[PDB]
């Protein structure tokens, strides 16, 4: 606790050690939405079928004795999915003369190493399967790397909605664009039930958030009620509940049946290009709002999951025709004494099966 | 602008922005509790609003909504930006030819006032 | 949409306070009826009768 | 319908907040009746009077 | 930390990951010195305020 | 002083009825005692923040 | 007699809903306080002080 200092022959003193930790997120994974359908095969595939089509019954006349009829449609398609090859190996060099951070005299041991090296091993693991999730909540499931994997968008010929909020200007009717959001996830579901609308998830960041609560109207709106709830969204504290994993609550408003949550998570690739969850792609201007909007658990209800992730096995021996696993580890020993070999697979892929219902909305206008 | 001049709203409105026009600002975003009484049928203003020398404003959105409206029908905003806004337009070339405060019901610090416009 | 967001109907509803209707002006406007796909129909209410979208 | 516009009845049943406010200003105006034709005839309460239409 | 790129399932390709940062510093700290001094000449012949 | 008599907050609070009508009565809530001038300190609650003087 | 009247704590009184802003915006001034000539001796209450005239 106390070594040398500018000479050799003079103490000093070693008060102890400061660390900093990279933040992680995880509000995407830790919300349940895609559910784990584990698979056997590298591929898997889809069946379409579409009626889509009811039409209005024509008059005709008793004596002409005249008539309609309707057709049929059946498709299909395939998926493919990601794998992920995460290795590492210590060495007795990491061990020999290195003396441990913060202390004095004290030499480093090989489980320490071994257990940070797993950790951080683990963690890598998990914030990209955060962003995968994400990428498919954004409908278009993107590699780290730029390499698209399912464009959900194509293999389902649907097309995604944008709703522009218009959040600068005070004209702007707010109700009309919510009411617009909740319309479309309502009539264009196609599920052939009764859908709620109001059930949606909406996810913003900074900007989005920040304009929404300074417009005029949404703040008029609550100044002159006098329950609590109003009370609590202009003086109180708005960071009511929820956690990012970075901070302790998350800050959500409430403007009818819809809820606008702040979700701000970012991660970095080995290019050191900051991947920002909650951002649209293309758009890569300021002071604009940029959120995304998708159903929750008990829109469509659990007869109808629309988002699922399938797991795949790994190129090993015994691991053939067997269901998936979202990690596989495995530890060899080097010839000859020579260190400790690990690895890490997964074969993975989240996709949605209605990704029309994945909607983006933004703070500007069209 | 003395205090209780005007005996409504509506005459009230008809001198303020005759003076506007007469090269007279106001500017009372501070003080904006202190000013304006309440309901329309008041005698307008409870206090003498005084006349500003530094006026500059410059907004952050159109204040003409439309070559015929102050705002849309239906937005609300602050009373005193509404004076403020009014003032913009009548320094950028619009004539004011109707109020709208027939139907209204809240006059301090949010209030759904609205204005026509006219060339010149 | 027109007629929700009109002056005479929007300031007297806030002006009204302690009416339990803050649900016309802050909540949904969702409350009751329902077509084949939607759940829940818009509706106001206003001067006794009641405007159904 | 000219006493039920006039802007002092109007502006001092607006800064109210009793049940009686709130039905003369935004609700039915039609309480009480059968003039033969009408269900509910119109009446206004302003002072100790009420005003039947 | 960094996120992990897609590989090829047949060509077994991966991705390691980079090694930790040390680093350490050092801290002087300030000295503050007051003295002072008691001489009769501060007490002799000196009324107490106050008093007579 | 600045940022209790600032427009965004003053009439916020001059139109939220709760005992937080400290708009007309005194910030000395404080725990004071910058002990030793004056027995309680300014304070203001805004935001879930507190600002002390 | 400036005071009481003066736009901002009138205005503020006023805007608040407690029996004190009632008793001193309607009510009889006089409160408490015996002169040997008045039987109640006027009092004000603003902020955490009082005046008496």
């Amino acid at each position: 606790l106390t070594n040398s200092e500018k000479s050799r022959f003079f103490l000093a003193d070693l008060t102890g050690e400061v660390q900093s930790i990279p933040n992680t997120y995880g509000y995407i994974s830790g919300l349940g939405l895609f559910r784990s359908a584990p698979q056997t095969q590298t591929t898997f595939l889809m069946d379409l079928t579409d009626w889509d089509i009811s039409l209005l019954d024509a008059v005709d006349r008793t004596s002409r004795k005249a008539e309609t009829s309707a057709p049929e449609r059946v498709r299909q398609i395939s998926f493919p999915m990601m794998y992920f090859k995460e290795v590492e190996s210590i060495t007795p060099d990491e061990i020999q003369g290195v003396r441990q951070p913060g202390t004095a005299n004290e030499l480093t041991t090989e489980a320490v190493v071994r257990a940070k090296k797993l950790m951080k091993i683990r963690t890598k693991f998990d914030i990209t399967r955060e962003f995968l999730f994400m990428q498919a909540l954004k409908g278009k499931v993107i590699d780290a790397n730029g390499v698209l994997y399912a464009d959900l968008y194509k293999q389902f010929d649907v097309t995604k909605k944008t709703i522009y909020f218009d959040l600068d200007n005070p004209n702007s009717d707010i109700d009309a664009h919510i009411e617009d959001l909740r319309m479309h996830m309502e009539d264009e579901a196609k599920t052939g039930t009764v859908i709620n609308g109001e059930e949606i998830h909406i996810v913003v960041d900074r900007t989005f958030f920040s304009k929404l609560i300074k417009h005029p109207k949404i703040r008029d709106a609550y100044l002159a009620q006098q329950t609590p709830l109003a009370w609590q969204q202009i003086t109180g504290s708005l960071r009511t509940g929820g956690t990012d994993g970075v901070q302790a609550h998350m800050n959500r408003f409430y403007y009818g049946g819809v809820v606008f949550v702040q979700y701000n998570g970012k991660f970095k690739d080995k290019r050191g290009k900051t991947h920002t969850l909650v951002s649209i792609d293309g758009v890569s201007d300021t002071n604009v709002g940029v959120g995304h909007a998708f159903p929750n658990v008990a829109m469509l209800g659990e007869a109808n999951n629309i988002f699922e992730v399938a797991y795949a096995p790994c190129p090993k021996m015994g691991y053939a025709n067997t269901l998936g696993q979202e990690l596989y580890v495995f530890e060899y020993e080097k010839d000859r004494d020579e260190g400790i070999d690990f690895e890490a697979h997964s074969y993975m892929l989240p996709y949605c099966t209605r990704p029309q219902l994945l909607v983006d909305v933004r703070s500007d206008a069209e | 602008i003395k205090a209780k001049t005007y005996p409504d709203f509506k005459e009230f409105v008809k001198d303020f922005v005759a003076n506007v026009k007469a090269g007279k600002r106001y500017d009372f975003r501070k003080y904006q509790e202190a000013v304006l009484p309440l309901t329309y049928s008041s005698p307008w203003p409870e206090s003498d609003i005084p006349e500003v020398t530094d006026f500059n404003y410059t907004p952050d959105y159109t204040v003409p909504f439309s070559e015929e409206l102050l705002y849309s029908v239906g937005a609300q905003m602050r009373t005193a930006d509404f004076f403020m806004d009014l003032q913009y337009a009548i320094i950028n070339g619009k004539d004011v030819d109707t109020v709208y405060c027939e139907w209204l019901a809240r006059v301090k610090p949010f209030s759904m006032l609205n204005a026509k416009l006219k060339d010149s």
